[PDB]
């Protein structure tokens, strides 16, 4: 398992407040330091603010007046709230431990999260369909939005080597389309959070 | 800008030393630099902190240097588990004075290696949709440069397909490429041979991997 969990929401509208988590899997939040970081598709990071052991939470020059960043100990959960959110805040965003307890601090994030993609767009989400691409085989996860990618796995974790997944396309009707091939001498393990649609399906001749 | 970093990109061969640069305008407070690796599609992880301290299990041929304002992270044994973006981070003393840099993108050059080619038809369930999607895979090939020709009945497509590409493998270096051809099922239904043609340099000939609608 993972020590540092975000969660949220994927797809937003315009103007709505986002909200994110940072779960702590095992230890308690107390005296735990943590930092919020994002980075826009094909950017760099950005650092939005964090809380330092003693609860005290900094803010970014640019997120003082648009976020608000808070801790609930009883449920192990960071919070970060983000108001009036634009195409501008699409990102991946993390949550990071900084060891020494610091509240604002970018050289020492020795934990991360493995992020939640975030992207805002006036649209609806569509959840995906699941093909077999059967012979190396594979599946592809056609039709999807918004931009935030399905995760795949095969075998619900053991079939790692010999694994291609692939950068997702946009396809020409503004959907999202992405392919998984595995090289062999079988299931595709496809979950879509946006939509919270987990698909399994197994590939055969 | 509060910190640079030099160059904006690289390319070396494995087992060739390489050296990443940082510059910050103010001094940085108490040694706190630190150097992140990300690699595609990962959250960052932490290198080097304190400006020369490695992280624990990370490989030795990492090492930082630097002072007050120019740091320095050396790889001295480039391998192809190093490809990635790398960004310095520093401390300045304080609340919001903290930054990343803009990174530096490292990729590895490796031998000539030519692609394995598969074709996938479109499955039936798709087919009940009235969409026809067929795949060709190119599996393992360097460098990067490859051209993919989708052929039906022998006539050549255009504007009916979409390619994706990996990054370099963590352990040969290579790329994989994949091209996804759409039709119409009506379209689809009136034409038997179908056909991906993959022309790149480790191959002598381009080659055509092809199926026959049913």
């Amino acid at each position: 398992e993972v020590q540092l969990v975000e969660s949220g929401p994927g797809c937003v509208k315009p103007s709505e407040t986002l909200s994110l988590t940072c779960t702590v899997s095992r230890f308690s939040l107390i005296g735990y330091a943590i930092t919020w970081i994002r980075q826009p598709p094909g950017k760099g990071l950005e650092w939005i603010g964090g809380i330092s052991s003693a609860a005290t939470t900094f803010y970014s020059s640019w997120a003082k007046s648009r976020v608000t960043i808070s801790v609930d100990t009883s449920k192990n959960q960071f919070s970060l709230k983000l108001s009036s959110v634009t195409a501008a805040d699409t990102a991946v965003y993390y949550c990071a431990r900084d060891p020494r307890g610091y509240g604002a601090a970018l050289d020492r994030l020795d934990l991360w999260g493995q992020g939640t993609c975030v992207t805002v767009f006036s649209a609806s989400t569509k959840g995906p369909s699941v093909f077999p691409l059967a012979p190396a085989l594979g599946c592809l996860v056609k039709d999807y939005f918004c931009e935030c990618p399905v995760t795949v796995s095969w075998n619900s974790g053991a079939l790692t080597s010999g694994v291609h997944t692939f950068p997702a396309v946009l396809q020409s009707s503004g959907l999202y389309s992405l392919s998984s091939v595995v090289t062999v001498p079988y299931i595709c393990n496809v979950n879509h959070k946006p939509s919270n649609t987990k698909v399994d399906k197994k590939v055969e001749p | 800008i509060q910190m640079t970093q030099s160059p904006s990109s690289l390319s070396a061969s494995v087992g060739d030393r390489v050296t990443i640069t940082c510059q910050s305008i103010k001094s940085v407070y108490n040694n706190r630099l630190g150097w992140y690796q990300q690699k595609c599609g990962k959250a960052p992880k932490l290198l080097i902190y304190e400006t020369s301290i490695l992280t624990s299990g990370v490989p030795s041929r990492f090492s930082g240097s630097g002072s007050g304002t120019d740091f320095t992270l050396t790889i001295s044994s480039l391998q192809c588990e190093d490809f990635a973006t790398y960004y310095c981070a520093g401390g300045f003393d304080r609340s919001g004075d903290t930054t990343f840099g803009q990174g530096t993108k490292v990729e590895i050059k490796r031998t000539v290696a030519a692609p394995s080619v598969f074709i996938f038809p479109p499955s039936d369930e798709q087919l009940k949709s009235g969409t026809a999607s067929v795949v060709c895979l190119l599996n393992n090939f360097y460098p990067r440069e490859a051209k993919v020709q989708w052929k039906v009945d022998n006539a050549l497509q255009s504007g009916n397909s979409q390619e994706s590409v990996t990054c370099q493998d963590s352990k040969d270096c290579t790329y994989s490429l994949s091209s996804t051809l759409t039709l119409s099922k009506a379209d689809y239904e009136k034409h038997k041979v179908y056909a991906c043609e993959v022309t790149h340099q480790g191959l002598s000939s381009p080659v055509t991997k092809s199926f026959n609608r049913g």
